[PDB]
């Protein structure tokens, strides 16, 4: 019944409800894909659908996330679970790699499922693959940060009021105020020592935006994206 | 409760006033289809102040020379949202930009662009909100130019100016605030802003875009900065 860094942690360990899996995220008919790629395309956009749900399935739970207008509960979840995916990839793919200089060549999409980097090039795609990894994953790295401040991050990033359309602002506005203050007495009562940690965090927040604006332009351009009816699932979701 | 150093206290000042100069509403208008030539001849001479005003600016000269021409393309389309942003009046809901011809919800509908002025104008009431200073603004401005980049030479550069700013504008927000929490939040809800401005800045680039690939008089200064 409070918003708390410390719920939001907990809060992490409850694993989804592989019920229902509504294509977010699938092949369309006769959309760009070549053939022999049609079938691994369609089964990254299998795995992006499960993690979408367990993401419309967190957001549902956070602490009086339910209690905003409905109208607004999608808007909010269907204005971030893209940049919701990116976040939590950049946060799992941490740990493959630590790698003049060699580009980190692993991501990760979900537990033992690691994309290479050469299939990102295969696909073109190669250059929001070194983003994701340098300007997030690896970024977040050196800044050593910890769990409390990424479930921090994520709150922040599903509670923001300037979603265009939401029927009450100031009831969003409110929340994410609410995980500002925690996030900066936190930061302080931890790395007291780290000056400017607050602020060297909510930085990589613009940066997830441009990456993720990014891949959409790619999604959209191969007909991968369903936008269209979204709201319809995620709505559906929340119930 | 550390008051601002003089270095910081110093700086501030340095760009209140080194602001309202190249006031964005700009006199040198000597204009001596569809009005498109307006909210584009406009929009030059804007970019225009923005990039001198880029420069001033106790940091550039630092950042080498093709490296920061890196800084401007990125940070010039953003930047310019902020300066006709700081301008919208509440009591008519649009944008006074010295009223001109310049943006207007009429002007963009008549030039084929009416989904645009919309969300121009949500971006507008939504940073009308926040009830920023003039340091707020201004220093935001500055944080938005070092603002990281893609292809920047040596990023850690870039990262080390951006953070003084970005250190006064927190120092100050603190002491405005005199020590209470509700900083953090009025702090958060700025560098909030940085990541808005990268939406609409590149909901632009993709406009050009359109624009280009439907046969249309865009200035080589503009497809310039903000390729196409
Ligand atoms: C938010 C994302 C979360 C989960 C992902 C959801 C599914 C999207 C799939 C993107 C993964 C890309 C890497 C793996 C691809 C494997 C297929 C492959 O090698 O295709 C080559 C083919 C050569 O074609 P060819 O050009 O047509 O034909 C000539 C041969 N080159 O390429 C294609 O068929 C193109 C497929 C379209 C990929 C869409 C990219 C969307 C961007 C995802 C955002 C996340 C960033 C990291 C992902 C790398
Ligand atoms: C006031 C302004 C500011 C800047 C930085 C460029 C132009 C300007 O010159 N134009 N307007 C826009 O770019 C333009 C404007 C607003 C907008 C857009 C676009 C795409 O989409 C996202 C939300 O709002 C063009 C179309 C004439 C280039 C006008």
């Amino acid at each position: 019944q409070e918003l708390s860094i410390e719920r939001l942690l907990e809060m992490e360990s409850l694993v989804a409800d592989p019920s229902e899996e509504f294509q977010f995220l699938r092949v369309g008919p006769d959309s760009n894909v070549p053939p022999k790629f049609r079938a691994p395309v369609s089964s990254l956009c299998q795995i992006g659908n499960k993690q979408i749900a367990a993401l419309v399935v967190w957001a549902r739970d956070i602490p009086h996330f339910s209690q905003l207008e409905m109208e607004d509960q999608i808007l909010l979840i269907k204005g971030s679970w893209n940049e919701l995916l990116l976040f939590a990839i950049a946060w799992r793919s941490m740990e493959f790699l630590t790698e003049t200089t060699s580009p980190p060549q692993l991501m990760c999409l979900m537990p033992g499922m690691t994309l290479h980097r050469n299939s990102a090039l295969q696909a073109g795609v190669g250059q929001i693959f070194d983003r994701v990894l340098s300007e997030l994953s690896l970024k977040m790295r050196t800044l050593r940060v910890d769990q409390a401040e990424y479930v921090a991050l994520k709150a922040i990033i599903l509670l923001n009021p300037d979603v265009k359309g939401l029927k009450n602002r100031q009831e969003v506005e409110v929340l994410r105020e609410k995980m500002f203050l925690c996030l900066d007495e936190y930061c302080r009562r931890s790395r007291s020592s780290e000056e400017g940690r607050f602020a060297a965090l909510l930085l990589r927040l613009p940066a997830l935006r441009s990456i993720s604006l990014k891949s959409f332009e790619h999604l959209f351009f191969f007909h991968l994206v369903a936008d269209t009816s979204i709201a319809g699932y995620i709505r559906d979701a929340l119930r | 409760v550390p008051p601002l150093t003089a270095n910081q206290k110093s700086l501030i000042a340095r760009l209140v006033y080194y602001q309202e100069g190249y006031e964005q509403p700009s006199e040198e208008d000597l204009k001596r289809d569809m009005p498109f030539r307006q909210i584009t001849e406009m929009t030059i001479l804007t970019v225009q102040l923005i990039v001198e005003f880029a420069k001033g600016l106790p940091g550039f000269s630092k950042i080498s020379q093709s490296d920061q021409i890196t800084l401007l393309k990125a940070c010039s389309s953003e930047v310019m949202m902020l300066r006709v942003a700081r301008r919208y009046d509440a009591a008519t809901d649009s944008v006074l930009f010295a009223n001109n011809q310049a943006y207007t919800r009429d002007n963009y509908r008549k030039a084929g662009m009416a989904y645009v002025i919309e969300d121009l104008l949500h971006f507008c009431r939504c940073m009308y909100s926040m009830m920023m200073d003039n340091v707020h603004y201004a220093l935001l401005t500055a944080i938005v130019i070092f603002s990281d980049r893609p292809g920047l030479e040596q990023p850690s550069l870039v990262e080390e100016i951006q953070r003084y700013y970005l250190n006064t504008l927190r120092v100050y927000i603190l002491n405005q605030n005199s020590a209470s929490p509700r900083s953090a939040v009025i702090f958060g809800k700025i560098l909030g802003i940085l990541t808005e401005i990268r939406t609409l800045g590149m909901q632009n680039s993709n406009m050009c875009i359109s624009l280009k690939l439907k046969n249309r008089k865009l200035p080589p200064f503009l497809e310039e900065i903000w390729d196409v």
